[PDB]
RNA sequence: CGGUGAAAUGCGCAGAUACCGGGAGGAACGCCGAUGGCGAAGGCAGCCACCUGGUCCACCCGUGACGCUGAGGCGCGAAAGCG
RNA sequence: AGCCUACGGGCAGGCGCCGAGGGUAGGGCCCGUGACUGGGGCGAAGUCGUAACAAGGUAGCUGUACCGGAAGGUGCGGCUGGA
RNA sequence: CGCGGGGUGGAGCAGCCUGGUAGCUCGUCGGGCUCAUAACCCGAAGGUCGUCGGUUCAAAUCCGGCCCCCGCAACCA
RNA sequence: UGGUUCGUGGAGCCAUGGGGGAAUCUGGGCGGACCACCGCCUAAGGCUAAGUACUCCGGGUGACCGAUAGCGCACCAGUAC
RNA sequence: GAGCUAGCCCUGGCCAGGGUGAAGCUGGGGUGAGACCCAGUGGAGGCCCGAACCGGUGGGGGAUGCAAACCCCUCGGAUGA
RNA sequence: GAAUGCCGGCAUGAGUAACGAUAAAGAGGGUGAGAAUCCCUCUCGCCGUAAGCCCAAGGGUUCCUACGCAAUGGUCGUCAGCGUAGGGUUAGGCGGGACCUAAGGUGAAGCCGAAAGGCGUAGCCGAAGGGCAGCCGGUUAAUAUUCCGGCCCUUCCCGCAGGUGCGAUGGGGGGACGCUCUAGGCUAGGGGGACCGGAGCCAUGGACGAGCCCGGCCAGAAGCGCAGGGUGGGAGGUAGGCAAAUCCGCCUCCCAACAAGCUCUGCGUGGUGGGGAAGCCCGUACGGGUGACAACCCCCCGAAGCCAGGGAGCCAAGAAAAGCCUCUAAGCACAACCUGCGGGAACCCGUACCGCAAACCGACACAGGUGGGCGGGUGCAAGAGCACUCAGGCGCGCGGGAGAACCCUCGCCAAGGAACUCUGCAAGUUGGCCCCGUAACUUCGGGAGAAGGGGUGCUCCCUGGGGUGAUGAGCCCCGGGGAGCCGCAGUGAACAGGCUCUGGCGACUGUUUACCAAAAACACAGCUCUCUGCGAACUCGUAAGAGGAGGUAUAGGGAGCGACGCUUGCCCGGUGCCGGAAGGUCAAGGGGAGGGGUGCAAGCCCCGAACCGAAGCCCCGGUGAACGGCGGCCGUAACUAUAACGGUCCUAAGGUAGCGAAAUUCCUUGUCGGGUAAGUUCCGACCUGCACGAAAAGCGUAACGACCGGAGCGCUGUCUCGGCGAGGG
RNA sequence: CGAUGUCGGCUCGUCGCAUCCUGGGGCUGAAGAAGGUCCCAAGGGUUGGGCUGUUCGCCCAUUAAAGCGGCACGCGAGCUG
């Protein structure tokens, strides 16, 4: 039946993207966490 | 007389709709007025408010002259009564020999043809707007202002109807469709006349889709819902609600008088 | 204070009853008034206007038997009651 | 496919409609009958109260409505078979 | 089998906790009023306080044992 | 009300949110309620090195580990997944 | 974290085919004028049967499954909340 | 040496279960070291409102080709969606952006918040919505509305030519709109044809015949033609459209009333361009040629699509902004804008492929899920249903034998029909259309498909209506009557109600425990109570702000009851709520009688009683569709029994109506009556109601229900009581 | 208690005997037939339905009879629920 995964690139970015992190003063260190620690995509790749 | 059904179907033996007569042949709108779309909206920023709306017919606003000064002294031909969805009474449009055309609400007996003026002078007769200091005592009114140059905010429902009572100095009292005697300034424009479509009282809905047209969605009982939802919620079958009647938040809900006590509008109100 | 055959219930020192001034509201219209009038009955009463029916008198003018009653049907129909 | 005495015929026979009646299904009217139940009539000296007849001790009667163990009481309007 | 209330003249209730007094209403009995009855008036009687003990100077009263009566309880598998 | 060892305690001192509200050396605070005496300071403006803390970073050393140990990774690991 | 789920807002789409035949309009009738009664037209409705579509009533299968909710027959709604 | 310890490795079950829909395979021939599994051919089977085509999302090289098979593939593999390498995605007109706005996000001014941050008018962002200019064919192994061919368009910028007061993000119009039903004419699509064009074929008994088979199209500027949509034209006056307008709006006479006229679509025909079968022959997975100088014509059905902003009805009253047209303001009227022609300039991103699925979402080449368009023909009344079948795509990536038990999924049955069982669970009977015919009850709609019946095929004859063709033949749509034929049987296969009687609950359509409960639970129209006079009450938030509501007592919130009918009785003593400028108590504060600590004293610092002191509580009243409550013991009548009657006690008042062994009853399978041969269930009664009862409503109620109980008819493998056969294991 | 699934039915049984029948027998208030009661005896048999979830029980129609118990109140890696 139908699952959680329905795939949007649309919702991806808008809601786990860069500009979206940069807004809130939370999603800013997630950004800071991910830096610190070596993550090589600090974003969820979106196409 | 609202007219009727027969029982081909169930929900129609009781269902009612709004005799439709009166609303001439102008049963599109009017654009250069009703610019505005109605915003649909059951929550402020977020969270639900008031609960239980949504759904229903989409709307768009007619907006409708409040403030009757802007044109004291200038008459005006009705030439519509028109069905507003944003409300229990009709609208009637007006044109001004201005050249300028407004909705009003629609009185009682007002006829198409008629003229209707505003301000000081205009006798009286149904339609025209006055201030309460002119206008006659024991005379019936609607569309009143409660303070001087703030817009119609009273007796605008179906209907509904103020009587004049007297004068206290500058003030004159009324009584109030809800039986209250208000003491309202006498600056207050007010317009002569009843509102009419008093049929609106005895309309029935049918069914559920009627009430769901109108955007009311189906109100929940407090019996039926749990502890943790309301006050009255919870035990084995059909509890007896237990405790004083109150509302999901706990105040009282039988006679608990909620308003202001030390109000500055208290000194102007005389009755319930 | 009320009330009664007499009392009691009741109302009132939180200011009652009796008095005055103002305000609100609803119902029914005193005197005229009658042994009266009107209507087919039920029934109809302060006053004003409009719309309206029945009816009486005189004049003997026109139609000229068009008249009486009336099973059905149809309308009206106190008070109480019902939505 | 038969039988005939005078054969582009007759009989027997075959088929078909109607068909008494039997069956199936659903209705209409009537009669008997049924735990229990309503009210009626009569019955012997039973129990409770006194409604009506004399202003029957609250004048009575009535249509209606509500209430009461029961007669009955009371509200609205009406009647003279009351003053 | 448990918990807590009660058994008082013929009927229905008081009086018990704070012991020395048994009162109320109806009913029964006698006499009035009436012609007689009911209504009413006057005047009377009638209670081993469920039984068995012990407590005290003394028990309806206080304390235990039985016999009756009333109410609640008797759950979780 | 908070800080201080101080939890309303005899509760000062130091900051305060609210109300009232002075003085300029014969002026003001303090020395644990308070009062006298005796002493100590001079609020309601600001700046100020050094001694002190830490280790992303480089070096030295180790009765530290020696590939299930030692950092999660000695290996292109914050990777694959 | 509302890319599943619940609700609501903005903006689009979908609902084969049949039945039944409300109001209303036309004519005739009826009346003093009406009420109203007949046909003919009309095509209403959280109307009816029934696909897509949305569900998930009964049974059977499945039970380290095809499947961490499935399959088969049967079944409800299907112009509306 | 143990911690269901952690980590890794290897064992047992075990060559066992399984190898993923019962749509199905067989042979011949190639390649090959190796073939059931790759390629080709012949035969067979499956889908065909898909298991077939075109899009969108998502996926991101999976597309094509060459060389390959370690691993991936539930087996094999020469094959691949797999490994190595190379190639492949071409746009002014398609979609998105250098256009617009919707919800929402954001946000100069402004408001708010310890900080971080929360709001917020204008503006900006924001799209399957509005706007906007491409159709038909051919080429590649792989792209094409993108390249090529023909035909046709859109913006700019620069020039000449002819017009006019030109000119804004400003004013106005327009854009611009619901649901259902629909009329006229077209088109898409489809059927037929003696007509036209075609390779060929006369088989096995017959047929050289208007025979068989296949094909008889596409796009196309202006001009026409046919349908159809939008719109009145003058004069004045003019205070409104936040400046101004000649525009719009409002009056007032005149002129038409209409598509007459102006435009604007759509559909035909249009210069011209292109395509073009079956069958035959080959070198491939694949295509090529001829068939052709191809014909390319006539009828009928015909849309849900087009003309479209069409019409009618209804109430629940149906986006905004830009483009577009018009009007003027600054400024400018050498500028500028409009029409026609010429030349030149037209950028960025996507474009392969999968796309109901082996490429997406489910750890899998997973029987699940996934939005939009086309979806042919024939028959069955219709239809996207059902059966077969075009084009097209498949046989589902383990097979081969055997023919036990047992299981799943099927099919049939003697006589009996529910005796099975918790229950006719399941399975069965019935089943479409037409025509008869149809009860109680009813809210007059219904109940109703009640029930129960009859006809159903084929051939021949006569005959009535319409539609398109001219009134006619023809083609098509509906009917009526008569005479016959055949079989067991004519909706001859597939799709397609078992029915009735009677109770409980709930009025009904509807909602619910994604994943054990769909109900008597929820909701619901409707009833009542109560709050709220508007900066409303209430809700979110510290606040600002917002919902309520751009609403106003016929409105809004909260509570309960739950269509409809007849009704809803008594108690305000305790609790809640409502009303009481009395009185009692009452905190901070005021007030200081009086007392204390230090000073030599002025003084400084403490306590500190009268009394003034709010709400609240106490007190006094009210109120039940507010929380709630609605008795006990005795005796009494013509036999017995019972108690209409009385006595006493207590309460705030002592359950009225209407129901009642019930979804409520313990004793209890209460007692009578009905159904049965037999009835702890069912129905109707009685009332001793452990322990009904009036808005947590009471008693009824037509219709309705995948709800729960009882009964009967039809029918049956449920059973007596089993048996046989089939397919997958 | 790091799990011993619980009533009833169905299927399959098996065992004890204090025996329901059939077999043998003593007493009888046993004339005969039919009974009563006690002893020996388990080899075999021990029906079909209505009600209820029911075991039990009450019925209906029969019968030679319509036996009582045990086996985790036998039997859910056998079924139902
Ligand atoms: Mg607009
Ligand atoms: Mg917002
Ligand atoms: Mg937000
Ligand atoms: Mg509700
Ligand atoms: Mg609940
Ligand atoms: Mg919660
Ligand atoms: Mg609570
Ligand atoms: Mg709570
Ligand atoms: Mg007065
Ligand atoms: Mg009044
Ligand atoms: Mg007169
Ligand atoms: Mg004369
Ligand atoms: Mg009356
Ligand atoms: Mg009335
Ligand atoms: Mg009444
Ligand atoms: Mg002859
Ligand atoms: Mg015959
Ligand atoms: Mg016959
Ligand atoms: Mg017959
Ligand atoms: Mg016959
Ligand atoms: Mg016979
Ligand atoms: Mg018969
Ligand atoms: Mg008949
Ligand atoms: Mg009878
Ligand atoms: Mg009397
Ligand atoms: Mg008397
Ligand atoms: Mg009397
Ligand atoms: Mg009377
Ligand atoms: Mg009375
Ligand atoms: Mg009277
Ligand atoms: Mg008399
Ligand atoms: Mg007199
Ligand atoms: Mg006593
Ligand atoms: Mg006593
Ligand atoms: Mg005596
Ligand atoms: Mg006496
Ligand atoms: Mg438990
Ligand atoms: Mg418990
Ligand atoms: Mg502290
Ligand atoms: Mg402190
Ligand atoms: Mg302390
Ligand atoms: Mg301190
Ligand atoms: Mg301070
Ligand atoms: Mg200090
Ligand atoms: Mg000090
Ligand atoms: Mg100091
Ligand atoms: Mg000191
Ligand atoms: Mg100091
Ligand atoms: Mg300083
Ligand atoms: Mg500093
Ligand atoms: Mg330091
Ligand atoms: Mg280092
Ligand atoms: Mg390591
Ligand atoms: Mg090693
Ligand atoms: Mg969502
Ligand atoms: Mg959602
Ligand atoms: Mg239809
Ligand atoms: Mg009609
Ligand atoms: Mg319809
Ligand atoms: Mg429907
Ligand atoms: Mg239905
Ligand atoms: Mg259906
Ligand atoms: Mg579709
Ligand atoms: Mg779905
Ligand atoms: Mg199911
Ligand atoms: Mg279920
Ligand atoms: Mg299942
Ligand atoms: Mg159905
Ligand atoms: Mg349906
Ligand atoms: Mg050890
Ligand atoms: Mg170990
Ligand atoms: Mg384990
Ligand atoms: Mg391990
Ligand atoms: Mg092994
Ligand atoms: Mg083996
Ligand atoms: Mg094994
Ligand atoms: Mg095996
Ligand atoms: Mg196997
Ligand atoms: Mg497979
Ligand atoms: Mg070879
Ligand atoms: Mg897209
Ligand atoms: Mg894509
Ligand atoms: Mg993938
Ligand atoms: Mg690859
Ligand atoms: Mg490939
Ligand atoms: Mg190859
Ligand atoms: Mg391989
Ligand atoms: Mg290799
Ligand atoms: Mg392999
Ligand atoms: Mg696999
Ligand atoms: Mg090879
Ligand atoms: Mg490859
Ligand atoms: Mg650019
Ligand atoms: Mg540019
Ligand atoms: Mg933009
Ligand atoms: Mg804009
Ligand atoms: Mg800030
Ligand atoms: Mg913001
Ligand atoms: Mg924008
Ligand atoms: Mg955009
Ligand atoms: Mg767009
Ligand atoms: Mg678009
Ligand atoms: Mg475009
Ligand atoms: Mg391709
Ligand atoms: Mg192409
Ligand atoms: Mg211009
Ligand atoms: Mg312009
Ligand atoms: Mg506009
Ligand atoms: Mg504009
Ligand atoms: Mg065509
Ligand atoms: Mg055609
Ligand atoms: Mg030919
Ligand atoms: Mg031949
Ligand atoms: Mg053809
Ligand atoms: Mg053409
Ligand atoms: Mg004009
Ligand atoms: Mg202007
Ligand atoms: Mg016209
Ligand atoms: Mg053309
Ligand atoms: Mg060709
Ligand atoms: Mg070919
Ligand atoms: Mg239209
Ligand atoms: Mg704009
Ligand atoms: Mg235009
Ligand atoms: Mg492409
Ligand atoms: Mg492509
Ligand atoms: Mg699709
Ligand atoms: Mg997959
Ligand atoms: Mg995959
Ligand atoms: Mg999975
Ligand atoms: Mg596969
Ligand atoms: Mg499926
Ligand atoms: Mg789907
Ligand atoms: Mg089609
Ligand atoms: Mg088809
Ligand atoms: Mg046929
Ligand atoms: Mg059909
Ligand atoms: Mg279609
Ligand atoms: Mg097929
Ligand atoms: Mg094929
Ligand atoms: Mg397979
Ligand atoms: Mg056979
Ligand atoms: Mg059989
Ligand atoms: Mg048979
Ligand atoms: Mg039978
Ligand atoms: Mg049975
Ligand atoms: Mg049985
Ligand atoms: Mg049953
Ligand atoms: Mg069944
Ligand atoms: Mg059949
Ligand atoms: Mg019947
Ligand atoms: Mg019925
Ligand atoms: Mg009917
Ligand atoms: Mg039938
Ligand atoms: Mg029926
Ligand atoms: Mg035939
Ligand atoms: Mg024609
Ligand atoms: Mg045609
Ligand atoms: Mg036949
Ligand atoms: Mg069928
Ligand atoms: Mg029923
Ligand atoms: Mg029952
Ligand atoms: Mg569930
Ligand atoms: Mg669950
Ligand atoms: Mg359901
Ligand atoms: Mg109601
Ligand atoms: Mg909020
Ligand atoms: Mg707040
Ligand atoms: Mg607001
Ligand atoms: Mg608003
Ligand atoms: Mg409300
Ligand atoms: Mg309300
Ligand atoms: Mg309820
Ligand atoms: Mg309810
Ligand atoms: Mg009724
Ligand atoms: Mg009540
Ligand atoms: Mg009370
Ligand atoms: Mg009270
Ligand atoms: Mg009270
Ligand atoms: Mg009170
Ligand atoms: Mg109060
Ligand atoms: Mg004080
Ligand atoms: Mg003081
Ligand atoms: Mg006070
Ligand atoms: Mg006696
Ligand atoms: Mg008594
Ligand atoms: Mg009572
Ligand atoms: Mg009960
Ligand atoms: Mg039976
Ligand atoms: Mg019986
Ligand atoms: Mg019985
Ligand atoms: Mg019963
Ligand atoms: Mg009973
Ligand atoms: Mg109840
Ligand atoms: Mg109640
Ligand atoms: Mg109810
Ligand atoms: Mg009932
Ligand atoms: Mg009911
Ligand atoms: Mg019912
Ligand atoms: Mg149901
Ligand atoms: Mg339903
Ligand atoms: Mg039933
Ligand atoms: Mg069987
Ligand atoms: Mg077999
Ligand atoms: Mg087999
Ligand atoms: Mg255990
Ligand atoms: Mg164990
Ligand atoms: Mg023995
Ligand atoms: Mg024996
Ligand atoms: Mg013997
Ligand atoms: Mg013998
Ligand atoms: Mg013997
Ligand atoms: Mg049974
Ligand atoms: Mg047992
Ligand atoms: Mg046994
Ligand atoms: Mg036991
Ligand atoms: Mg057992
Ligand atoms: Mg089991
Ligand atoms: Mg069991
Ligand atoms: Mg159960
Ligand atoms: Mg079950």
């Amino acid at each position: 039946m139908k699952r959680t995964w329905q795939p949007n690139r649309r919702k991806r970015a808008k809601t786990h993207g860069f500009r979206a992190r940069m807004r809130t003063p939370g999603g800013r260190k997630v950004l800071k966490r991910r830096r610190q620690k070596g993550r090589w995509r600090l974003t969820p790749a979106v196409r | 007389a609202v007219k009727k059904f027969k029982p081909y179907t169930p929900s129609r033996r009781f269902m009612t709709v709004a005799d439709f007569s009166e609303i001439t042949k102008t049963e599109p709108e009017k654009s250069l007025v009703k610019p505005l779309k109605k915003t649909g909206g059951r929550n402020n920023q977020g969270r639900i408010t008031v609960r239980f709306r949504g759904g229903g017919h989409k709307r768009l606003y007619r907006i409708i002259d409040f403030k009757r000064w802007d044109k004291v002294g200038i008459p005006a031909k009705v030439a519509a009564i028109e069905y507003d969805p944003n409300r229990s009474a009709r609208i009637a449009l007006l044109h001004y020999v201005d050249g300028e055309k407004r909705y009003i609400i629609a009185p009682d007996g007002l006829q198409v043809g008629q003229q209707v003026v505003a301000g000081p002078d205009a006798p009286i007769q149904v339609g025209n707007a006055l201030p309460l200091r002119f206008i006659p005592v024991g005379t019936v009114v609607h569309a009143v202002e409660l303070e001087p140059k703030k817009g119609a905010k009273l007796a605008r429902a179906a209907g509904t109807s103020a009587q004049i009572q007297g004068r206290e100095g500058d003030y004159v009292i009324l009584r109030l469709p809800s039986g209250e005697l208000r003491k309202v300034h006498g600056e207050c424009y007010a317009t002569v006349g009843a509102v009419g479509n008093a049929d609106h009282k005895n309309i029935v809905l049918g069914k559920a889709g009627r009430s769901r047209w109108l955007g009311r969605r189906p109100h929940v009982r407090g019996a039926a819902m749990n502890p943790v939802d309301h006050p009255h919620g919870g035990g084995e079958g059909r509890a007896p609600r237990g405790r004083p009647p109150a509302s999901p938040w706990g105040w009282q809900t039988k006679g608990l008088k909620t308003r202001k006590r030390r109000k500055p509008s208290s000194r102007f109100i005389i009755a319930r």
